[PDB]
């Protein structure tokens, strides 16, 4: 049968990695942005 | 300052036309001269500004197959290396 968890958990799943990603936003992002962009 | 370092980075090229200029594109990276139509592969050095950053992946600047530079350097390879 059709079963799914992450699909519904995404709300917290994304927030988890997204929120914890903040540390890589204030400064890291500037480097990654340039790196990814380059 | 950077140019000579980027230009001399390779040395003794002698490319009879069709090549890219050895200098900087985006970040402070010294790219060497190569013949037109070449996948100029070379990631970032160990540590960037204030962080180690990933250096296992190998990005490529790509040498325009005519006489210039490309648009993608695929520097994404140099990403963060933290545990969440």
């Amino acid at each position: 049968p059709p079963i799914s968890l992450d699909l519904t958990f995404n709300l917290l799943r994304e927030v988890l990695e997204i929120a914890k990603a903040e540390q890589e936003a204030e400064e890291a992002a500037k480097n990654r942005l340039l790196l990814e962009e380059a | 300052l950077q140019d000579q370092h980027c230009e001399s980075l390779s040395l003794a090229s002698n490319i009879s036309g069709l090549q890219c200029n050895a200098s900087v594109d985006l970040i402070g990276t010294c790219w060497p001269r190569s013949p037109a139509g070449q996948l100029v592969v070379r990631p970032c050095p160990a540590f960037f500004y204030g962080v180690r950053y990933n250096t296992t992946n190998n990005g490529y600047r790509e040498c325009l197959a005519n006489g210039s530079w490309a648009a993608r350097v695929n520097y994404s390879e140099c990403q963060e290396i933290l545990n969440e």
